[PDB]
């Protein structure tokens, strides 16, 4: 899981 | 928005699409390709290409469980086109390179043309 | 093999699938959650969900036009996972998380109960 | 595109  | 985002969330879709097609489950449309037969799903179809998103937008082709290709596309063009599409993996070798080029032209798919284009003129 | 990949090709198809599904086309199934309805594919909905891979490899399910979920399952929580479904893109708030968690748990998708669990524990 |  990332921030976009 | 402060949404978080799975990275490989799109790869694991399509690799599943691609599972589903191989068991020919939910699979709604036959692509025939001169003497050859191609189950697939229409969403796929018309999320990679010009033509069949054109195609099954239509108010009478959207209903069509069969279509049937223009006689000069290559069966084999196809193949490595529909595999790309459930896949992002494109078997593009000397001795398809051109079948494969003119399939992404009439399929209108513009980054397969693209990389085809660029493939030929290095080898010229 | 010797293919050549296009790293956006996956990301490229989940957007024209959501897209399709922002218009309403071709989707061939209803999830009722409670008084709320919500429009989908069958063939997205099984790529990122056990629980609706089960449903339609069912040979009687896969041909039911709706679908009614639990009575326990939220809307809003439902509502953020189909939209991360067609995105890889997850609206996580501190509002919504216990609801997202308990539908990610009920639909089976891993990852998303994997981060809820996670961004729960960092809190306590 | 890329070497997979
Ligand atoms: N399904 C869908 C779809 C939608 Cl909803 N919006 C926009 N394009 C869509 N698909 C589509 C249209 C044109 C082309 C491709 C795909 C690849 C390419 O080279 N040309
Ligand atoms: N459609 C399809 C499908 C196939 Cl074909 N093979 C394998 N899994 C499939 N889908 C599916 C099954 C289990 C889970 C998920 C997706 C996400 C998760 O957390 N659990
Ligand atoms: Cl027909
Ligand atoms: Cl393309
Ligand atoms: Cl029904
Ligand atoms: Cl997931």
């Amino acid at each position: 899981w990332v921030i976009p | 928005d402060s949404c978080i985002q799975f990275t490989r969330h799109a790869s694991d879709v399509l690799l599943n699409l691609n599972r589903l097609r191989s068991r020919d489950i939910l699979t709604d449309v036959v692509i025939v390709v001169s003497r050859e037969q191609f189950r697939a799903h229409k969403t796929v179809l018309m999320a990679c290409s010009g033509l069949f998103y054109s195609i099954f937008t239509d108010q009478l082709k959207c209903n069509l469980s069969v279509i049937n290709l223009d006689p000069e596309i290559n069966p084999e063009g196809f193949c490595i086109l529909l595999d790309f599409m459930y896949t992002s993996r494109l078997n593009l070798r000397e001795g398809n390179i051109m079948a494969v080029m003119a399939t992404a032209m009439y399929l209108q798919m513009e980054h397969v043309v693209d990389t085809c284009r660029k493939f030929i003129k290095a080898s010229e």
